[PDB]
């Protein structure tokens, strides 16, 4: 029990730590970093306007 | 035996956690709903749907983190990951609020699975299924509030977001835009919930204070054993106490426990009826006679009119940030205020 | 032993739980 | 601020007021030690 | 001031009524056995 | 207003005195286990 | 054994209930708790003096014991300014060192001391039913409390004096030369109405009344202690009370619950025993100070829609009280009962006099009003008065709950049905129905 | 029997009365009856009350244009504050009615009556020889009523801040309290919400488990409630069956095998919740408000990124400006 | 033919081969293996 | 006129409470 759990558990904790510290969470989940809430061209709140062009609209909004 | 019989035998085995046939629906759906809620409150943002930060990654705490509802641009879309809105892109699906739809749908199916689990365990044990009928209360609450209300409204956007501060915002938003406190069905729901809490407290105190002296110890929890053919508390003493203190008292234990079951269930179902009424903006918002009296008499004021003014304040001072898709821009002159009324 | 319902449910709870605990602990040391 | 001679003993003093709470916890630990008899 | 007593007549109910009831209570008190008992409460009544 | 005040004072004093002297009348002995 | 449910009938979570019928361990537990209280006092005093910033006032740093020490006159000069924190350090050191002695005494009398006292020390033993001995102990501790009150009196009149907010030109450490020993004033304070405008004992607004009342309390406690030592409870008292440890505990619980409510109201309203230079202004004080600051800024200059007597009948921020007196107008009208040192010289027989505010105003009054306007318990920062009031109100409520619980259980245990209904002779089965 | 006072004491503490009176009832019945009749008379025909003290009365009576929902006994005038305002302390009866004196009368007599009810519950428990802690359970709604009627006006300094004796007045009290103090973010109101929700859940669960495991003592042509006879010595439901069902619905460890412990928990949970929410109301009466998470998220440039707490604060601000008729 | 319908068909296939088939196969294997 | 209906309903409810208290089915041991 403790033999396996002395290796798997800390490694999993470190992996969870690195999922945030390396910035992979922002890329995977699309969460904006603190320096990319407002772009230079768009100083307003970005909101999706059409449901069927949502992917392209988000690509345009998150391109910068 | 056949394959179906063997699978039924295996699913019915007395393990630490009962699985059953209903487990095949309950466990994956409930697990996915809970995991999706944790993922949304931990990583997924609401910046592109509500213009809000709701995640631990963005700096929110337990109260302010939420799985926010989808964008108002989406209608009542199922928001499937493979659907035309996301087209298989996980990042865009999370950004448009598809995780809320994931949690809501898999959670509704998890509630159905848990109700079926209650039915199945009641059938196997050999008791009446008065559970999964009590749970119909919470099922109706969830269906009316998280499913029927947004379906009656413009989109999923106006559904409650899965968070503490989000739920508080939903409460205040519904009060402002519907005057839900004035709704009689909500009043019956409040009466049911408060009466159920009253019944729980009073029944617990009554049983604890009418126990038979079945032990020599001052602490009386040891005096009870489950294999008892005798009642552990005096029903006659309790009936006499409440009949000469309150004027009326229970004399039938079965009726008392059925009543303790019935009050919260009836309250929840009445509140569900009220929320279904709210879903179509069919609200008991105002009394026409009182409005007419206040219009032709500036010196006529009641607490109902003050509540109407308060609801107007919530609507105007929250519309701009609570519905960013509408692009509401209200100048300070048009904003209602107590001064210059 | 290797595979049991209790074992699988426990790990399905725990492997994300420890991952999320690590993620939140990392979030605690973000510059924010 | 503490006097000049007693400044370096600021940390332990900062720990000092929350000691009674630990006493309560200590009682529970004692009840945990004897098996809650 | 005092016990809300801004008029002297208000002192008449505040004294005569407690005394009168006390007199009735006296008829109770003289009837009871007023010796020591060395117990949590006195069962003699 | 004075007559209402004196009536209220009379009533309150009467009820408070009844309460006080009733709980002074060996109230603990008024239990079913008293012998 | 006496330390388990098998031999006592009490579980671990009710385990101190096993201390009711053993005297030595009960004494040790009480001495240990006293040591805990003294340790907290000393440690928190050291913590507060370790975090004291000289430029900030006491009430802006979240300090509650340093204001108590400053009200006694230690380390405070004119105007409420703090000169040195060394006496506060000495107080904390003395409490935290006596805590070690008290803790050793509690540990000794609890662990290795005799479980019962009467078999070895008959002068200290008791039965919870020997009324004479319990009254003797009550009288001794009453004498101790009276001597403590007289010690406060001696501090007030002889050793340094007490801080007074009502001294001219701001508060100062003053020797209370002539306390109010007249029984009429003290009895009127005790019998005063507790509602708005009267305030019962919370409304004592001068140090002389405080010192005289504490003189009366100390001497009365000494006399009552000697009385209870030399007397036995009368027939009316013997038949009315339950004579057991839990009953006495419940009596103490309701007493301290009422005391906690009184102390919360004292911290919220009183600014004489709780100076505003140490505890901050009260809510009414802050509201009236904001109104007074606005009135002053209207009298000076006059561009705030108030340049003459044209607005209202009186000047701006002025109106008449329900009894006709002149008070500050606006939302602060509900706080017209406030009496504060910075506003008393501006108040006359009819209330606030406009010309007296115009001419007889002092700069220190304006500074006090502005600094109290900045820090408002209600709003315009969590006030120390708010913390004290909320904490002791909660404590009073929960100790009323404890009194109800312990009194009900004492009655049930004395009668003999606290463990349940006998089931052999059920009381309601003998009563006729309806 | 021995004396006239002894006969009076025997009648007062008699268990043969239809409703037990007792010494606590000697104070409870007059105060409760007075408050009841004054409340009925005020709800039917009271004049409008200048609650804000700026000579604009607010109507709350049926005869002045209110229904049951909108009718209320308006709190006392803000000019009164928390001054004691009986009938004899007013210049005229019209002045007493205009300043909300009946509100003070009803509140004071009702608080005395509920204290007497607590004491009377204890008294009849002692008379019947049962355990006395039902009154401890009843302290929680009494605490809540005293907090919303007495403690909050004391902390705020005016009985006008107390909860109006009505439905719409109660809603107005809730909305103004949320605006002023943000009670939703207060952890003690959260504990109270948990208490009431858990009380409803546990009442429903206990009722379901007892009704589900009812022992068959009846036929199909009659109600199952007749399977239980008043005063019977046997248990009407199988505790073992309900315990097994509950321990199979969740994992086996989570179950209340002891019925006495289960009922103690049932009594404890909502009482503790209501105690906590009453304590929260008392603390917020002295401006110990709830959590403030406003402007908790900012970007690199320093612009505030709103959260749901910001939307809640916007709603609170929208209520606040409407409540304050002054600047 | 549209991308939405292709996504729907692929969703049916994924629900069959990732949810229904694996869970059903495991349930059958464990049930038949453990006849108790 | 609606005030009459409101008062009638309230008085009827109070009377129902009175009759439920003082004219209930008397409990007996069976
Ligand atoms: C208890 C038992 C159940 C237990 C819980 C079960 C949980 C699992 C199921 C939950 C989710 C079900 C699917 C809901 C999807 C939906 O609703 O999807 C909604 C769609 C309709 O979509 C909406 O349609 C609207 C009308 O559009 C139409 O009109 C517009 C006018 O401008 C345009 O012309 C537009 O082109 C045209 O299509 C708007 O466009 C909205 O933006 C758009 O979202 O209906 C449809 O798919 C199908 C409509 C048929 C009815 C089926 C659902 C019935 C449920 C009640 C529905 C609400 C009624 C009021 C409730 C109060
Ligand atoms: C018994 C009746 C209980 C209600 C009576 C009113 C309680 C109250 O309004 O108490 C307030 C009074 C203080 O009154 C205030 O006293 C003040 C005194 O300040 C005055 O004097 C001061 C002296 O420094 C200052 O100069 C100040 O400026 C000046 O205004 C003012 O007079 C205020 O107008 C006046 O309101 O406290 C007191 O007398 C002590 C009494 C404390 C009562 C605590 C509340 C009651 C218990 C509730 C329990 C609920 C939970 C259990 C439920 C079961
Ligand atoms: C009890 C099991 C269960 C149930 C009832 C559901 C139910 C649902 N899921 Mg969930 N899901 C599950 C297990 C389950 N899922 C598991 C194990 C996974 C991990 C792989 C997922 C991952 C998942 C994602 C990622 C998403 C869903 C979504 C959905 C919804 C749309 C379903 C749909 O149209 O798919 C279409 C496919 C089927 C219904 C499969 C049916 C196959 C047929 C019956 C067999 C015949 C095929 C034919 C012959 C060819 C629906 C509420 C979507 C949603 O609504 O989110 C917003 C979504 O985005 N689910
Ligand atoms: C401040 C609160 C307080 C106090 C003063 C006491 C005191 C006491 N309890 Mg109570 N108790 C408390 C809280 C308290 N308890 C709580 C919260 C619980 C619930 C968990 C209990 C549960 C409980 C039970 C179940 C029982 C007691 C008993 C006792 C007595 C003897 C305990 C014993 O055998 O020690 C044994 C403990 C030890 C040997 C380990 C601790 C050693 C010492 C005390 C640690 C002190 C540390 C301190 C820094 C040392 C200072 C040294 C000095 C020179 C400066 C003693 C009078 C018992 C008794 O006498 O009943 C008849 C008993 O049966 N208590
Ligand atoms: C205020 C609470 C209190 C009470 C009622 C007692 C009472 C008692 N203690 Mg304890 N004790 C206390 C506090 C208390 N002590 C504290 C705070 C300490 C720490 C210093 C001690 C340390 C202590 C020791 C070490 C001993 C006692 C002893 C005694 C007994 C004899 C004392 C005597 O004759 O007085 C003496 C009177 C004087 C005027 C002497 C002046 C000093 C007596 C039962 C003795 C005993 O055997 O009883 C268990 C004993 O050996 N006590
Ligand atoms: C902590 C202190 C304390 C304690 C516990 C006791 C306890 C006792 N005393 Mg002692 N006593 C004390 C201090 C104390 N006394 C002091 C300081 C004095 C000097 C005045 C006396 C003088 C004294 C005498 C002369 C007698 C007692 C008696 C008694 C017994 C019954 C008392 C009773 O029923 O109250 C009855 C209480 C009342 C009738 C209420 C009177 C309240 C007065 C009018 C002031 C009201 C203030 C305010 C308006 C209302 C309370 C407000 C509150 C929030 C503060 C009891 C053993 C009697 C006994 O049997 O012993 C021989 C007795 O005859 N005591
Ligand atoms: C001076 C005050 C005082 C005294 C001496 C007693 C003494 C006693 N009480 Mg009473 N009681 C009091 C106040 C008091 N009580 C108050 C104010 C309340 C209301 C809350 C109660 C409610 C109460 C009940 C309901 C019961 C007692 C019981 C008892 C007995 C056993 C206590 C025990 O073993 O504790 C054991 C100690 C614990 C289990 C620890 C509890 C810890 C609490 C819940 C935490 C509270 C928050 C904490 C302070 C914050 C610290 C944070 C930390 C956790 C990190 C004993 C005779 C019991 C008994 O046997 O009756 C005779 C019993 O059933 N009391
Ligand atoms: C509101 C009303 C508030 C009333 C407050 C009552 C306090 C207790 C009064 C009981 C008074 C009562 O009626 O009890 C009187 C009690 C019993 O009286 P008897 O009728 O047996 O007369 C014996 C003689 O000694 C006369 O008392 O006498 C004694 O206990 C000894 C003398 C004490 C005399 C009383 C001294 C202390 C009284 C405090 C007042
Ligand atoms: C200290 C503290 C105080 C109070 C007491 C306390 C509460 C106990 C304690 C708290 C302690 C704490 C902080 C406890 C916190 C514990 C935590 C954070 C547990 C997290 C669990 C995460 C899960 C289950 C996510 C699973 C992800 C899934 C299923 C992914 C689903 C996917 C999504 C996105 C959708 C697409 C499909 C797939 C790909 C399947
Ligand atoms: C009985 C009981 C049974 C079981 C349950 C139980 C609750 C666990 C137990 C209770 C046990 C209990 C409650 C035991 C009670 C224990 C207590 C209260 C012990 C007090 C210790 C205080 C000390 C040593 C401080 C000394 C201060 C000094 C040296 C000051 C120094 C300063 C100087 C000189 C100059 C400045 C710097 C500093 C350093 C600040
Ligand atoms: C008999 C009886 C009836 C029936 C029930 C029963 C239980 C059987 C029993 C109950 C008995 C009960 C309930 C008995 C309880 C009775 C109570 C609560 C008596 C309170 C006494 C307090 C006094 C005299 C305050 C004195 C304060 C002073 C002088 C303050 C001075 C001040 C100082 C120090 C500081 C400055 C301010 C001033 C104000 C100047
Ligand atoms: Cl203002
Ligand atoms: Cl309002
Ligand atoms: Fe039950
Ligand atoms: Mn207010
Ligand atoms: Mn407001």
């Amino acid at each position: 029990y403790w033999i396996i759990h002395s290796i798997t558990i800390p490694a999993l904790f470190v992996a969870g730590w690195l999922f945030v510290s390396t910035g992979l969470a922002y890329d995977i989940f699309g969460t904006p970093r603190p320096n990319e809430y407002f772009t230079q061209e768009r100083q307003q709140v970005p909101l999706v306007n059409d449901r069927f062009s949502a992917k392209q609209e988000l690509e345009d909004l998150t391109k910068g | 035996r056949g394959w179906f019989d063997l699978m039924d035998d295996w699913l019915k085995r007395d393990r630490f956690v009962f699985v059953g046939w209903s487990g095949l629906l309950l466990f994956p759906t409930s697990y996915l709903s809970i995991g999706g809620w944790f993922t949304g409150t931990t990583f997924v943002t609401s910046w592109y749907t509500h213009g809000l930060a709701s995640s631990y990654l963005e700096g929110c705490n337990f109260f302010t983190a939420a799985v926010s509802t989808p964008a108002n641009s989406m209608g009542h879309s199922l928001l499937l990951l493979w659907g035309p809105e996301a087209q298989g892109d996980f990042t865009r699906w999370c950004q448009i609020g598809g995780l809320w739809a994931f949690c809501a749908l898999h959670g509704s199916f998890g509630l159905i699975g848990f109700c079926l689990r209650q039915f199945e365990i009641a059938r196997l044990v050999g008791i009446r299924p008065y559970n999964a009928i009590a749970f119909s209360g919470p099922i109706a609450i969830f269906v009316s509030v998280f499913l029927m209300y947004p379906l009656g409204q413009a989109s999923w956007f106006f559904a409650p977001s899965l968070g503490v501060a989000a739920i508080f915002r939903f409460l205040l938003f519904i009060q402002g835009f519907h005057n839900f406190t004035l709704n009689p069905f909500h009043m019956m729901g409040v009466a049911g919930i408060l009466g159920a809490a009253l019944l729980c407290a009073i029944h617990g105190a009554t049983v604890q204070n009418t126990i038979f002296e079945d032990g020599d110890a001052a602490n009386t929890f040891r005096a009870f054993t489950p294999t008892q053919a005798e009642e552990t508390y005096s029903m006659v003493t309790a009936n006499r106490f409440w009949s000469q203190i309150f004027g009326v008292a229970f004399s039938n234990k079965r009726w008392l426990h059925f009543f303790m079951l019935f009050v919260p269930l009836a309250g929840l179902w009445t509140s569900a009826i009220g929320i279904v009424g709210l879903a179509l903006n069919l609200r008991a918002y105002d009394f026409v006679s009182q409005e007419l009296r206040a219009a032709e008499d500036p010196e006529f004021e009641t607490f109902y009119t003050k509540n109407i003014l308060l609801n107007e304040g919530i609507r105007s001072w929250m519309a701009a940030q609570d519905q960013p898709h509408e692009n509401f821009i209200f100048p300070e002159e048009v904003l209602p205020r107590g001064n210059a009324l | 032993p290797i595979f049991t319902f209790r074992w699988l449910a426990i790990h399905g709870l725990a492997v994300p739980t420890v991952f999320f605990l690590g993620a939140i602990t990392s979030m605690q040391f973000i510059q924010r | 601020k503490l006097p000049e001679a007693y400044a370096v003993f600021k940390p332990i003093i900062d720990v000092a007021p929350v000691i009674p709470v630990f006493f309560l916890l200590l009682a529970f630990v004692w009840q945990a030690a004897v098996g809650f008899r | 001031e005092a016990l809300g007593v801004d008029d002297g007549r208000l002192l008449v109910p505040l004294v005569l009524i407690p005394v009168f009831i006390a007199i009735l209570f006296s008829n109770f008190a003289s009837t009871q056995d007023n010796e020591d008992f060395f117990d949590t409460y006195d069962q003699r009544r | 207003m004075f007559t209402l005040k004196i009536v209220v004072y009379t009533t309150v004093t009467l009820f408070v005195s009844l309460f006080t002297f009733g709980f002074l009348s060996n109230d603990a002995s008024r239990n079913p286990n008293r012998k | 054994a006496g330390r388990d449910i098998e031999s006592t009938g009490f579980a671990w979570w009710s385990g101190n209930s096993r201390l009711i019928n053993v005297s030595g361990k009960l004494l040790g537990a009480h001495v240990a708790h006293a040591g805990l209280m003294v340790f907290w006092c000393g440690a928190m005093t050291l913590f507060e003096v370790a975090h004291y910033i000289p430029e900030k006032p006491l009430y802006e740093q979240g300090l509650i014991l340093l204001p108590h020490l400053a009200t006694l006159g230690w380390g405070v000069g004119p105007g409420g300014e703090i000169v040195d924190i060394y006496p506060y350090f000495v107080v904390g050191i003395l409490h935290i060192i006596s805590s070690a002695v008290l803790g050793f005494g509690g540990v000794y009398h609890s662990l290795i001391g005799p479980d019962t006292l009467e078999e070895s020390f008959p002068a200290f033993g008791y039965d919870w039913r020997d009324k004479n001995k319990i009254t003797t102990i009550l009288g001794i501790h009453l004498v101790i409390l009276g001597f403590g009150a007289l010690l406060l009196v001696v501090k007030a009149m002889y050793v340094g004096g007490l801080y007074d907010t009502w001294a001219p030109g701001g508060g100062d450490v003053r020797i209370i030369d002539n306390p109010t020993l007249n029984p009429v004033v003290i009895i009127g304070y005790v019998l005063k109405s507790p509602w708005g405008g009267d305030g019962w004992i919370v409304s004592v607004n001068n140090m002389e009344d405080i010192v005289g009342g504490h003189i009366w309390i100390g001497f009365t406690c000494i006399a009552g202690g000697f009385w209870h030592i030399l007397t036995k409870p009368f027939a009316w008292a013997r038949r009315a009370y339950v004579w057991s440890g839990e009953a006495y505990l419940s009596y103490s619980l309701v007493a301290v619950s009422l005391m906690g409510f009184i102390a919360s109201q004292y911290s919220w309203y009183n600014n004489t025993a709780y100076p505003s230079e140490f505890y901050g202004p009260t809510g009414p004080e802050a509201s009236q100070s904001q109104a007074f600051t606005f009135l002053v800024r209207d009298q000076r200059l006059g561009a705030s829609v108030a340049s003459a007597q044209g607005p209202t009948g009186l000047g701006k921020y002025l109106m008449r009280s329900p009894s006709g007196e002149i008070i500050l107008g606006g939302e602060t009208q509900r706080f017209w009962d406030l009496r504060a040192p910075w506003i008393e010289p501006l108040r006359g027989p009819n209330g606030l006099d406009l010309n007296k505010i115009k001419n007889d105003i002092q700069p220190w009054q304006e500074r006090r009003a502005a600094e109290y306007m900045t820090h408002a318990p209600l709003g315009s920062f969590v006030s120390p008065r708010s913390w004290l009031t909320c904490a002791h109100f909660l404590l009073g409520f929960v100790f009323y709950i404890g009194h109800l619980w312990h009194a009900g259980r004492a009655r049930a245990a004395a009668a003999g049905f606290e463990k349940g209904i006998n089931r052999e002779n059920e009381p309601t089965l003998s009563l006729r129905p309806i | 029997s021995a004396s006239l006072w002894e006969r009076f004491c025997s009648w007062i503490t008699s268990t043969d009365n239809r409703l037990y009176i007792g010494w606590f009832g000697v104070l409870m019945i007059p105060t409760l009856l007075t408050a009841t009749t004054v409340y009925i008379i005020a709800f039917i025909a009271a004049p409008p009350v200048d609650i804000d003290g700026i000579r604009e009365p607010v109507a709350g009576s049926l005869l002045y244009g209110n229904n049951i929902i909108t009718g209320a006994v308006i709190p006392s005038s803000a000019s009164i504050g928390i001054h004691f305002y009986p009938i004899w302390e007013a210049a005229s009866l019209d002045e007493w009615l205009y300043n909300g004196g009946p509100y003070q009368l009803i509140v004071d007599h009702f608080l005395l009556g509920v204290c007497g009810w607590i004491g009377r519950e204890w008294e009849f428990s002692y008379r019947l020889g049962m355990r006395p802690w039902i009154s401890v359970a009843f302290t929680a709604p009494v605490a809540a009523a005293s907090a919303v009627f007495l403690v909050y006006p004391i902390g705020q300094g005016s009985f006008s801040d107390g909860m109006p004796l009505g439905i719409s007045g109660t809603f107005n009290f809730m909305l103004v309290f949320q605006a002023e103090h943000n009670i939703l973010m207060h952890p003690f109101h959260q504990l109270g919400v948990a208490g009431v929700f858990g009380g409803s859940l546990f009442s429903a669960m206990h009722g379901s488990l007892v009704t589900s495991s009812l022992i068959r003592e009846t036929t199909e042509n009659e109600s199952a409630n007749y399977g239980y006879k008043f005063g019977q010595e046997e248990e009407t439901y199988n505790i073992v069956a309900a315990h097994g069902y509950f321990g199979r619905l969740i994992f086996q460890y989570a179950s209340f095998n002891n019925s006495r412990a289960l009922h103690f928990f049932l009594g404890l949970w909502p009482v503790v919740g209501i105690w906590f929410t009453a304590l929260g109301i008392m603390t917020m009466a002295f401006n110990l408000n709830g959590f403030n998470f406003n402007q908790s998220v900012v970007d690199s440039q320093g612009r505030v990124i709103n959260t749901w707490a910001d939307i809640l604060n916007r709603a609170n601000l929208g209520m606040e400006v409407m409540h304050e008729r002054n600047a | 033919m549209t991308p939405s319908f292709s996504a729907f068909i692929n969703s049916l296939l994924a629900g069959l081969f990732i949810v229904i088939i694996p869970i059903g196969t495991a349930l059958l294997i464990v049930s038949q293996s453990d006849r108790l | 006129m609606e005030t009459l209906v409101y008062t009638f309903l309230l008085i009827g409810t109070l009377g129902v409470l009175f009759f439920a208290v003082f004219f209930r089915d008397p409990p007996r041991i069976a």
